[PDB]
């Protein structure tokens, strides 16, 4: 399945995500370290099986934790700075997101 | 007498402009005009206290590396500018200014709204320029008492606060000159001229006083020469839920902390009387419920109490 | 095979710092070794430093 760009990542908590937008995409402006998220992207990892505990886990804390996992752009170590510009670049043919 | 020194005074005070003074002191013994000079020099340019510009906020803009529609400068300039603003603080250590403006014309520090704990010695002093009719800026500007030079990236904050490196010295700068006094009845007396450039925000004699408290306050100290362990191994030993015969075998080794436990090994705790590998075991699972371990190293134990 | 790219630009100020290379116009390079207090650099007449 397709990559998505979005900015509900299961694994990660709600500080983590405040200086990401509605598209998942960080805002223009914000100040950044080591570490922090720049854009929000998760990859598939659905499987046809479910085992009783794979179900248990599904039924507790949702499904949407059980598809995908997290490949997120993060700051590299040692480097800071301000967000001063953003491009999104989109093949003909997808729609287009509200950053965009 | 030999042991009568003439003690100087301030005598004059001329002010030149509104930020250059000239200050007299006399009179002065043989070798003291340089002594009192040097490190009059030296504090004055040092530790004279003053306000500066920290903080600024606009209405329209995210970051400063930006531009706003209808203005001259970039926000980059405008802060370079903002830097270089002259206030004086009467009552507090802390105020915010306001300055709305609109219209095509220049906008300097006479702009910004009234306060009475706060005054402009330059209200000339350029900050912006509108280039349209319909365009107008508002913005609110932090000033705050301090000394010395903090740049910003020593000292979350919201997306859309801009800090401005303090440089809260007050002088711009000192010279002196030492000249022969003409007094009464002695012609090996000397005569101090200090001539001070500031941003007009200080006095000329309280700057004087203050840098002669400082270096007094400093002399008052050769005037009279002379010459955490981690909280869980802390606590007893009855915290862990050992069985009955393991508190009775841990008690007849005399261990009542868990810093003391651990650093005994298991070689040690299985050749005492009376503990098997059960309850040795035992002890270990409760310790690993923990996230610690028998054979642990420490520095000066017990913890000095 | 690419369905989206998304590029993020990150704008930081450098300082002058002991380890910096200057130099003038005639070949004379050098690295900065110490920064000095404003009260330990020499000054003229006028208590002008350089």
């Amino acid at each position: 399945g397709p990559e998505e760009i979005t900015a509900d990542i299961p694994n990660v908590g709600e500080a983590a995500l405040s200086k990401l937008d509605e598209s998942g995409i960080v805002y223009i402006g914000a100040e950044v370290t080591g570490g922090d998220i720049l854009v929000g992207k998760v990859t598939p990892k659905g499987e046809t099986q479910l085992t009783p505990e794979e179900k248990l886990l599904r039924a507790i804390f949702g499904e949407k934790a059980s598809d995908v996992k997290d490949s997120s752009l993060r700051v590299p170590n040692g480097v800071s700075g301000t967000v001063i510009d953003v491009q999104v670049f989109t093949r003909d043919g997808v729609e287009k997101d509200k950053r965009a | 007498s030999v042991t009568e020194f003439l003690k100087p005074r301030l005598v004059d005070i001329e002010q030149v402009s509104s930020t250059h003074a000239k200050v007299t002191l006399e009179p002065l013994e043989r070798g003291f005009g340089h002594t009192l000079g040097n490190a009059l020099r030296r504090i004055l340019l040092s530790s004279m206290p003053g306000c500066a510009v920290t903080e600024v906020e606009i209405d329209g803009v995210l970051h400063e590396y930006s531009t706003k529609e209808g203005v001259q400068e970039d926000i980059l300039e405008i802060l370079l500018n903002l830097k270089g603003l002259a206030v004086r603080v009467q009552g507090k250590d802390e105020v915010i200014l306001t300055l709305n403006k609109s219209g095509i014309g220049p906008v300097t520090a006479a702009d910004i709204t009234h306060d009475g704990d706060v005054e402009i010695v330059k209200p000339q002093h350029v900050i912006c320029h509108l280039t349209d009719e319909n365009a107008s800026i508002s913005m609110r500007i932090k000033v705050q008492r301090g000394r010395g030079y903090v740049p910003a990236s020593t000292r979350e904050r919201p997306i859309g606060r801009l800090l401005v490196d303090a440089c809260y010295s007050p002088v711009e700068r000192i010279a002196y000159n030492v000249e022969a006094a003409r007094v009464e009845q002695r012609t090996d007396l000397d005569k101090l001229v200090i001539e001070m450039e500031t941003n007009g925000t200080i006095d000329p004699e309280e700057a004087i006083r203050r840098a002669a408290t400082i270096l007094a306050e400093q002399l008052e100290a050769f005037v009279d020469l002379r010459d955490e362990f981690d909280p869980i191994l802390l606590r007893p030993v009855d915290d862990l839920e050992l069985t009955v015969r393991s508190a009775n075998c841990l008690k007849a080794e005399a261990i009542h902390y868990i810093g003391d436990l651990v650093q005994r090994t298991e070689v040690e705790l299985l050749k005492t009387p009376n503990l098997g590998k059960k309850s040795l075991t035992e002890i270990k699972d409760v310790l690993a419920s923990r996230g610690l371990s028998l054979g642990m190293r420490l520095e000066n134990w017990p913890p000095a109490s | 095979g690419v369905l989206k790219i998304v590029k993020v630009y990150l704008a930081v100020k450098r300082r002058i710092q002991p380890g910096d290379k200057m130099a003038g116009r005639h070949g004379n390079k050098g690295v900065i070794s110490k920064i000095n207090p404003i009260e330990d650099m020499p000054y003229d007449e006028n208590g002008t430093p350089v």
